[PDB]
Formats: C-alpha cells, structure tokens, sequence
RNA sequence: GGUGAAAUUCUUGGAUUUAUUGAAGACUAACUACUGCGAAAGCAUUUGCCAAGGACGUUUUCAUUAAUCAAGAACGAAAGUUAGGGGAUCGAAGAUGAUCAGAUACCGUCGUAGUCUUAACCAUAAACUAUGCCGACUAGGGAUCGGGUGGUGUUUUUUUAAUGACCCACUCGGCACCUUACGAGAAAUCAAAGUCUUUGGGUUCUGGGGGGAGUAUGGUCGCAAGGCUGAAACUUAAAGGAAUUG
C-alpha cells in the first residue's frame, strides 16, 4: 500500500518536506521521486513536474490534499509536496 | 404455555429477520415465520397441451415450465386448506407430507 | 473469559512439561543472552523476540535455556520501555480508533468498540500503578496518548 | 409462408386481455377485451371470456395477413400478485383452436427486485 | 359489462386494415438467417413521411430462429432498425437476453448466486453493459447438501470473471463481438479460469443491454448486410 | 377493555389534571 | 436588492482588441479564478454557458432565457434552476419544469448556466423584528410596511369602515373587477387552508 | 464558566421574539458564522462576507455558495447529478 | 378499474394495453435455510478506503491484572418532536363509495404528517429465550459454520507437483437440532429450568393476595409527547402458570 510504503520511508531514509526545499533536491540531482498533493495548485504543479521532466525524476500523485499528505508521511501540519532523497529500507523506488 | 418450543419461527439467534409481505392480503409476515410453498407448473397444463400441441412449429418445442415462491401468513394458510392444523403429537413431525 | 465480550474460546500454548530443554540444543545460554539483547537493540519487544528465537532459531522458551525471562533480561541490560509492552500496545489501539471516529461521526460501533478499549487500559494503569512499575498519579487521557505512542 | 405475432395475452384476474401486434410491437391489431363478449361486469375475468375475446383476435388475425404468433402470457406483477388469473390461459386455447400457429411462448410478467411496497397496509386485507 | 360506459365522448368509421404497407426485416450478417418477418405502417402520405415511423422500432426474436439450431433456445435477442430502403428495412444487433423459464431455472437453493457485471466500451463507440452469473455446483460424490461457496472465493470469482469480460469487449466492435456470444466461447474461458475455485455451474453468462451510441454510423456496413 | 386503551385514558386523564391545576397556579 | 451574488465574467472580444466584461448571475460553485466556457460545444461543467438542446436530460441548469436572445430570464433567484424533461428534435423544442413547478417549452436553442443559483436557503431566517424587514426593502422598494385595508375608513378603501373591523363582503375579486375594486383575493380558485397536494 | 446555559449565540436578543423564533435564528446564525474549510488552500478560513459570498481569509479566493452555509446541500446533490450526467456524454 | 356484489373514479379531446425513451425517490427479491456476524436494538445489489472483532493455531509475552456490580454512563426498533432537503411507493387525520338497523369500522377510490435523509432530541417495545452474568461437574447422536490436525483417499492443472475444491477420522470455539430421564419441576416441560428438607461455588437486580394504581404527591430529565422515581386513604374473597373430563 501507498501508505505504508511511506511509513516505511519516513523512518528509514531521509527527504525534504514542502516546495522550496522539493526545488533545490531537484535542482541539484539528490531527488529521485517527488509526491504531489490533490489541491496542490496546478501552477505549482507545472513548475515541480517540470524540473522532474528536467532532471529525470519520477512524479507521484497522491489522491489527498496536503492535509492527509502531512499527516500519511505523520506530521500534524499539511504538507504539498514532498521529494525523497533515499528509500533505506522501502521499495518505493523500485515500485510504480 | 409455550405452544411450541421454536415457538414461531425459525428466528434462532437473530433478533429480527427484515420481514415481507403476505401474498394474499400483505401482511407484513416474518420471512423466517413464513410458509414458503415454491410452485412448479409447465406453462400450460399436463392436459390441454395435446390441442396445443398440432398448433405449433417447432415440434414437440419445450413445453416451458412456470415457477413461483408463495409467501402465505398462518391466517391465510390456515383459511385456504393448507398447512392449517395437526395434533399435539404430530406437530414434532419436520418432514414435509 | 473474554471479559469485554461473549467469547469463551480457551486457545493458548502449552508449556512442555520437562523444565529443562531442549536435549538437543546447541551452544548454551552465554550466546542467547548476546542474541536477546541484539534483538532489543534494534527495537523488537519480548514478543517479537521470543517468536523470532522460537522459530527461527531453537528457542522453546528462554526461560529453560536461561533461567532468567526475556523481559528481566532485557530489564537488566537497560532496555525496558517506558511503559510494558501490553499496555503499549492497547494504547495505540485506543489512537488509531480515535482518530477513526474524528473521521466518522456516526460510526457508532467505533465508539462502542472505544470505550471497551480505554477500560483495559484503565484497569491496566490501576494494576500497573499499584505494582510500582508504573508511577502513581499516572493517567491516560486523549490529549498526550497520540504522542505517548510515538 | 407462416407470418408471426405477438399474442400479448394479459388476463389477471378481474378482467382478460388478448391483443397481437406487429413483429416491433408498435403496431398492433385486433385488441378485445373479457368484457365485450359478456354482460357481469363480474365475469371479466371468467374463463368463457377468454376464450371469446381470443376468438374474435384470431378471427380478425388471418383478414390481415399474420398466420402464426408468438405467445406473451402477463400477470399483473410488480408488488402485486404475480400470477396469472383465471382466464389468462383460456384464452390459449380459443386461438391454438381457431387455426392460427403458435411458437415461443414464455412468461412476461413484471417482477422487480423488491420494489416499493404493496397496499392494504401492514396488517394486511382484513375480512 | 357493455352497457357501463355512463359517456362515449365528452367532445360531443371506416376500417384502416387497407392503408398499411407490410415490409421486410434483414438481420445482420453474423446470424445464418436473416429472413425475420414483416411489419407494419400507415401508407407514407406527404405530411407524414412514414419512413421514420418505423426507424425506432425494436422487434424481440429467438437467437434459435437466427441460428436455426434449437439449442440456442432461451438466448433471446432484440434488434434495431438502422436503415430503411425498398420495403427491406434493415436491422441491427439491440442486445441479448434470456428467457424467464431459463434464468430462473438457472437459480436454486443450497447453492451461492454469483452476479458481475462490467461498462467497458468497444472500439466502435458502443458502451455495452456486459453482465455475467454463475452457481457452484455439487460435485460428483458430494455427500453434504450445500456446496455453497466461503463467500470470500465468490468475490474471487467476481473479480477474475469481470477481467476477462473488460478484456476482450475492448477489441472486438461488433460482429465479432456478437459472433463471439453465440458460441459461448466466452463462457468456456470462465471455467478454466475459475476451475481452480469452484466447479462454477451454469456459467450461461446474462443478458446484455447497450448503454450509448456513435453518431448514425454510416460507412461499412458493407460486411454488415450482404 | 384492554391495557392499551385503559393507560390511554389514564394518560388523557392526567393531560386534563394538569390542565385544570395549573390554573390555580 | 436581491440576495443572490453576482459573478464578473471577462471574455475576449472577438472582433476587436477589447475585453468586453458581462455580468451574470453567480452559480453555487462559481468561484474567482474560474473558466468559463461559452458555446455550443462546451462541456457540461457547472458555470458553462449551453443551449437546452444541445444539454441530457435531467440536467441543472440557471438563468435560462424563454427566447433565444434574451440574454437572461426564468430561474434567476436565488436557489433556482431548471431541469429538462424532453426533447422534440424534430420542430426542435425542449420541455422543461420552472421554478414555480410549471412545465413550459422554449426554443431548443435558448440558453442557460448550468447549475443552480447561489444563495439558496435564504429565506429560512425569520427576521425577527420590524426594521429587520426596514433594510430589506430599504433598498428593494417601498412597499413596507403595510396598513391593513380593513383598519382604514371607508373612502380609503373598500374594506374600511363600519363598527367593526371587518371585511363586509367576500374578498375573493373577480378577474373583470376593475381598478379600485380588486383589493384581496385575486381571482382564487379556492381559498382556506392548503389541504392535499398541488394537484396540477 | 459556563455563562449561559442553553440560549447561546442568541443571548443577544434576551427575552424578546419567542423562545421558538429564537432558536431557529440560533442555528442559522452558528452556521453563518462558523469558519469553513478551504477547498482550495486547505485551511480552515473560509467566511461570509455577504449572503452566498464566501471568501477565504488565505490564498483570497471567493467561491458562490448558500445564504448562511458554504455549501446547501441542494446544491451537493446537483453537482453530483451533472456528474453522472456528464461523464455518459463522453462515455 | 375495483368487489362477496358494486360504486366513487379515469375514458372517441384515446383510459387500460401494446411499443419507444426519460426522470424521481425508496427497496435490495429469487440465492435466503432450524445458516453467518453483532452487547442488545439490528444487520443481505456491487467495488474501493478506514478502523474494529470472535473463533483458531502458537514449545511467543506479562503476570493475578480477575467475577459481578449502588452511584454514574454509551448505544438503544417503531412511532413521535424541532429545522431544513426530499417528497417515487405506501400511508395515522380527512373526503367519498359502499356495508349496515347504526358504521365516523372492517372493504373499495383518493388523500396530507410520516415512511427517506442531514442536524439535534425522545429512552420506550410481547426491547421474549417472557430464562441476569461468571465458573464447575453430570447421558448418548448426527448435522453444520470458522480455524486446525492426520490420512499412498477423489478431481482439476503440467497424466503427473504445490495449491484449490471434495472424502474419511479427530479436535478447539460457535448458531442449533434429535433420543431418554438416573435428575428437576406445580405441570406444561427442561442437558438445564439437573447436581435444592441429603437444604451453602461467586455475584447483581426484582417480588410478598387481588384493585385502588403506575394513580396522587414531591423531586428530576425533556422543547413537547412523556420517561425515571413513586405512596396512602379506601375497597374485597373474589382472574390463572398448569393440566383433566365434558
Ligand atoms: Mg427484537
Ligand atoms: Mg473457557
Ligand atoms: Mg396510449
Ligand atoms: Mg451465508
Ligand atoms: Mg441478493
Ligand atoms: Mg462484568
Ligand atoms: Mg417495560
Ligand atoms: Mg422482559
Ligand atoms: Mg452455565
Ligand atoms: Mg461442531
Ligand atoms: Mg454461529
Ligand atoms: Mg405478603
Ligand atoms: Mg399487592
Ligand atoms: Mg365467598
Ligand atoms: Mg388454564
Ligand atoms: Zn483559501
């Protein structure tokens, strides 16, 4: 499941929360796979999903707003998106 | 006292059972209390299908058959020569006559 | 039995008879001890633990290749939670359908279900509190249990 | 050589029906009624007036051009009794007899999966 | 009963059985008949141009009287007139249907009821609403009298049937698709494919209703009527 | 009679105690 | 004056450099920001601007013109909208229910929003007090508050007068009365109290 | 404490208007005013400025709503209906 | 059309019936049974998500954490209340047609509140197994549900493996049923209603002739309907639990 593969994650290997921090994993190659809210804004979306495209990195769509995406990656704040640098011990990478 | 010891039904650890309804006067019967009679019949007779029968292409065609579940309440059994009445020791018998 | 329902099912183990096993075991209790504590260096309760030596290793009890239980070992190697494992774990429970009912207003099996849950942990952290595992003046409340979780 | 209907036999009790139609059925022919060959207003749905109303059908099926028919036989269905009245098979015997051709015959009343909720209330007709 | 009409008209004859033109209707190819019957109309005045007055029409006949074989014998079809031309109204597939006796001879107790139904679409814009049925049978020296499912491989069951029904509707238009049916080649991957499950008897899959339309479709019916 | 009907009465009967009392009131 | 928000919706002129603006009334779910789309071929989306022809049957539609060409009519209040019933194609019409509940056909090329008006429920709120009604219809009209005709004298109005307040005669008026005389009851059918349903 | 027992946000009015009168008030008036969730930048900060104007104190956006509810339900049902309705269109 | 028979009623301006398409709201047939789950009330079209749960298996863990419970609470069918939405079916009031000596009833035709839902109250039911809960022992038999165990058993795959589905024996838990009384009972009956003048496993609640009367009164909860609590004065040998014969 999505869910728990983040949990999995979330423990295990290390990542950046939100967009300006998402921008610069991108930017610099440490990204290997981003996750994008529901509610995101779709300008917001096209500029993430064009420095993916740009550096060669995966895009997921969570199906949740950045309340359940804050709280499925277990925080109590929203989170929009966020860009895993390493998977340690899921499978996330390999899957989907 | 306790007529019997089902005593209605076949309600054995249920409670309720979401009842249905007479077929003759709809009555809201419980389904398991009910007097399910499943009816059987060919679509026509067993005796007038011979005049029927040179009537008809396809010959010896299928005779279809018409089925039906009846779902009568005890006043309407008893009333219409039904299940109606036994006695004190034959009221233990669950096979069907 | 089943006290918070109906059910009378007795399904349980069966400690063997002879005190000492197994008769056929390898290298004695200096490297279980070493093994145990490996185990709860990585986080795996008692349970986990004795499972994984019961099968994966043989292990029939730690009790009979030691003479010591795995939680008094990991108690004595400075390992022991916070709270028991037990009540940990009702605990967590008592979040997860919390958290359900703030989802669904009208569940009310769920709140049904709650209210059996906070009461074994209730009469947990009573017995809990008298055996002195447990400091007095400790109560649970749905305020701090999400973060006394994790 | 054989041309078909469909008999559209619907009799339930209190009253009989017999209409054919065309192979379509918007086009239909030689409807009567149980209640046009008696005077009750009772035996509407007697077996007698079956068949007289499926006479006065087959009598008027072969003047316009249609030799053989298919059967449709119609209780009143939905929440209501479901089976088919006293003259809704009478009236089988009036056309197979008058000459006209007879194939796939079949039930066609209306049974719902549960719907709504019949009349005369919850304790039912009482009398 | 005559005598109880109280008023004829509130407002206040000739016979018509001389006005109708009787026509023909062709079913489409993959049925080895095509030879359906006639129908009926008012004669096709200047104000009322009769040719759409029996563009709609649906007319109900046995897959049997289409195939000639009596073994296809509840199987019922209905077909729907495309294209009117000298008298030889044309006629296309409408759907599929069983008969009462037969469906309702499918189902009996002490055995579990197994429904799936699928919406897929077609290539030919046709959005086909595709069911399906089937009951576990008792098997041959079967000594209890149940032989119902654990109603956890039923849903099983649900899910693979319904797969292959997505499958292969996508692909296959119209004529294969109906040419498909009437062998029941279909039926015959269902219980191979769920042979590990259940036995699956009367896998004699359900009827089968067209939801939606392409526009009027008129370009190769060529291989549709010859 | 029967018990429905007589703790029907009753009821209609204490509506109209209350009633009356609460005019002294 | 109404209690239904309007919307502000920007187009592009089509003819010229300009940016003609139109000023619709605003659909429950219209929010800023938004697109509109006007035509023909536009999708069935709430906020979409589509003929009753060329929309299902069933469907919610507001502010819906009688005429083509109105630019706006029926179901413009708050919480209203039609549905279309049926379509004739052919002498091309389209059957539609009212917000009253009346069933009428329009041209199958007249135009409509589809959704409901916002602002629905708003009259669920009893007002409580009498200058409550005083900024309602400060700004509607001068038709608050309202002398009973029966507590006036008699030159003032048929109901007037007499020892007693009273009407005297019936108040149900006929259509042929004429200015002066039709004061109560327009042309009622029935009066009383509303027993049994509309029976249209 | 608890400075009113039952009367509420309708403590305002006093004794005036009928306790009936003054209780549907009280639920409209709860509505009205209570904060909504932002569909858009999900906050809790959506407020009526005017009869069906609700505009969200974050990321300003304005969406047409109810009198004294973002949302009527008559209006969910309708949304949902041209849905259905729509996606049979391009079905 | 309706019925025992009719009539109110709709109908040549097309009723019913046939055909074609659409909308609305509710229900979830047949499968569906002495079968499943749930504390009970209750719960059946399909799929997804969320949390939960009994049983089972266990050479895992803790270690008496347990049984039952004044006060205090969660849930609690249907009807009912307040505010909306909905208002397709059926439908307490009512209008009619009957029936009748009467009929304001049963039956026929319509028909509003409700039936449906969201939010909040209501706390009742022959809410019945008219059997409180926990624990123990005491007779036989088959059937079934969930899990499990064993068996060269049968079938399908790749004749052939694993699986799955069946068969046989056994077992743990469960909804039940069949026979008999050594046992009980007042009998009806009961494997529990047994292990009670050979009278004691633990524990909660309720009753003391029938009525007056679930009334009066005082509190208390409720928007209300009413719920909870709850007498007395006075009256008087008079109805059944159960069986028997007529
Ligand atoms: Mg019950
Ligand atoms: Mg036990
Ligand atoms: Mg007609
Ligand atoms: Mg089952
Ligand atoms: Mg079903
Ligand atoms: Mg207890
Ligand atoms: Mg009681
Ligand atoms: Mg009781
Ligand atoms: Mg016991
Ligand atoms: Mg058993
Ligand atoms: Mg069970
Ligand atoms: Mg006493
Ligand atoms: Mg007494
Ligand atoms: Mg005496
Ligand atoms: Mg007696
Ligand atoms: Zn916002």
């Amino acid at each position: 499941s999505i869910n728990q593969k983040l949990a999995l994650v979330i423990k295990s290997g290390k990542y950046t929360l939100g967009y300006k921090s998402t921008v610069k994993s991108l930017r610099q190659g440490k990204s290997k796979l981003i996750i994008i809210a529901a509610n995101t804004p779709v300008l917001r979306k096209s500029e993430l999903e064009y420095y993916a495209m740009l550096s060669k990195t995966k895009v997921y769509y969570f199906q949740g707003g950045n309340n359940e995406l804050g709280t499925a990656v277990g925080k109590l704040f929203r989170v929009g998106v966020v860009s895993i640098l390493e998977a340690g011990d899921s499978d996330i990478l390999t899957t989907l | 006292p306790k007529k019997r010891a089902s005593n209605g039904r076949n309600k054995k650890g249920r409670g309720h059972v979401k009842p249905v309804r007479c077929v003759n006067c709809s009555k809201s019967i419980p389904k398991d209390k009910a007097i399910k009679r499943m009816a059987i019949r060919n679509i026509v007779e067993a005796a007038a299908v011979r005049d029927l029968s040179e009537a008809s292409v396809y010959p010896e065609y299928a005779l279809p058959k018409t089925y039906n579940k009846l779902h009568y309440c005890v006043s309407c059994a008893i009333h219409a020569r039904i299940v109606r009445v036994r006695s004190r020791e034959d009221r233990k018998n669950r096979a069907p006559p | 039995g089943r006290m918070h329902s109906a059910g009378k099912g007795i399904s349980s183990s069966a400690i063997p008879y002879s005190r000492n096993a197994p008769a056929w075991f390898k290298l004695s209790s200096e490297s279980v001890i070493e093994q145990i504590v490996k185990y709860a260096r990585k986080g795996l309760t008692p349970s986990q633990i004795g499972v994984l030596l019961r099968d994966a290793h043989g292990v029939t009890q730690a009790r009979v290749i030691t003479g010591n239980k795995i939680m008094r070992i990991l108690k004595s190697n400075g390992l022991a939670p916070e709270i028991p494992e037990d009540l940990y774990y009702l605990i967590k429970k008592a979040v997860s359908v919390r958290k359900h009912l703030e989802r669904n207003r009208k569940d009310k099996d769920a709140k049904f279900r709650l209210i059996l849950i906070e009461s074994r942990i209730h009469r947990l952290a009573r017995y809990y509190r008298t055996v002195a595992v447990l400091p007095p003046n400790w109560k649970y409340e749905s305020a701090t249990a999400s973060a006394l979780v994790n | 050589s054989q041309v078909f209907g469909v008999a559209r036999i619907y009799a339930s009790f209190n009253d009989t029906f017999v209409h054919v139609t065309d192979l379509s059925g918007k086009e239909t022919i030689a409807r009567v009624t149980g209640g046009m060959k008696v005077k009750a207003d009772r035996d509407e749905s007697s077996p007698y007036a079956a068949m007289l109303a499926a006479q006065d059908v087959a009598a008027k099926c072969k003047e316009v051009g249609i030799t053989a028919v298919h059967v449709k036989i119609r209780a009143t269905g939905g929440t209501r009794t479901k089976t088919p009245g006293p003259g809704g098979q009478a009236a089988l015997r009036a056309l197979a007899r008058s000459g006209l051709r007879i194939g796939r015959i079949e039930d066609v009343t209306p049974v719902p999966s549960d719907s709504t909720r019949k009349k005369g209330g919850r304790r039912g007709r009482r009398l | 009963a005559v005598g109880k009409n109280k008023r004829l008209s509130k407002g206040k004859v000739v016979d018509p059985f001389t006005r109708k033109e009787w026509f023909d209707i062709k079913a489409p190819s993959t049925f080895e008949n095509r030879n359906v019957g006639k129908t009926l109309v008012n004669k096709s005045t200047g104000l009322k141009s009769a040719s759409d007055a029996l563009k709609g029409r649906v007319v109900e006949v046995c897959l049997a009287d289409l195939q000639g074989s009596e073994d296809h014998s509840f199987r019922k079809i209905k077909l729907r007139v495309d294209e009117v031309q000298g008298k030889n109204l044309l006629t296309n597939f409408h759907g599929m249907d069983f008969t009462t006796d037969k469906l309702r001879s499918m189902v009996r107790k002490w055995q579990t009821l197994i429904e799936a139904n699928v919406t897929v679409k077609t290539s030919d814009d046709y959005v086909l609403r595709i069911f399906a049925i089937a009951f576990t049978r008792k098997q041959a020296n079967q000594v209890k009298r149940h032989s119902y499912a654990q109603s956890s491989h039923i849903r099983a069951i649900r899910k693979v049937i319904s797969e292959i029904l997505t499958k292969e509707v996508q692909g296959s238009t119209l004529a294969q698709l109906t040419s498909k049916l009437i062998p029941e080649v279909i039926n015959k991957e269902i219980e191979n494919a769920t042979k590990d499950i259940f036995p699956l008897q009367n896998i004699h899959v359900r009827k089968v209703k067209l939801l939606k339309q392409p526009k009027f479709d008129v370009g190769a019916l060529m291989a549709l009527h010859g | 009679m029967r018990a429905k009907w007589r703790k029907k009465r009753t009821r209609r009967l204490k509506r109209k105690r209350r009633k009356v009392r609460a005019r002294s009131k | 004056g109404r209690g239904a928000p309007l919307a502000k919706v920007v187009f592009r002129d089509p003819y010229k450099y300009r940016l003609r603006e139109e000023i619709f009334i605003a659909n429950e779910g219209v929010h800023t920001g938004q697109f509109i789309y006007a035509g023909k071929k536009a999708s069935l989306n709430v906020g979409n601007v589509l003929p009753l022809g060329s929309v299902p049957e069933g469907t919610i539609v507001s502010n819906v013109e009688e005429k083509p060409g109105d630019r706006g009519a029926l179901a413009r209040a708050s919480g209203n909208y039609v549905i279309i019933i049926g379509h004739n194609p052919d002498e091309n019409k389209t059957r539609v229910r009212l917000p009253s509940g009346a069933k009428k056909v329009i041209s199958s090329d007249a135009r409509g929003v589809i959704g409901v008006i916002a602002g629905g429920g708003r009259v669920d709120k009893p007002l409580l007090k009498a200058g409550r009604a005083f900024h309602k219809y400060r700004l509607k009209r001068n038709s608050w508050p309202k002398t009973r005709g029966v507590a006036m004298n008699p030159v003032d109005h048929p109901h007037g007068g007499g020892n007693h307040q009273h009407i005297g005669k019936a108040s149900t008026i006929s259509r042929g009365a004429v200015s002066g005389q039709k004061a109560g009851l327009i042309a009622a059918r029935r009066t009383g109290l509303l027993r049994g349903s509309q029976k249209t | 404490a608890k400075r009113t027992k039952k009367v509420g946000i309708t403590g305002k009015y006093g004794v005036r208007y009928g306790s009936s009168l003054r209780r549907q008030v009280k639920k409209l008036e709860i509505q009205q005013h209570a904060r909504y969730d932002c569909s858009f930048c999900g906050k809790k900060t959506v407020k009526r400025g005017a009869a069906g104007i609700w505009t969200c104190s974050c990321c300003k956006k304005t969406v047409a709503g109810g009198a004294y509810t973002v949302s009527t339900a008559a209006a969910a049902t309708v949304r949902s209906t041209i849905r259905r309705l729509r996606e049979m269109v391009e079905a």
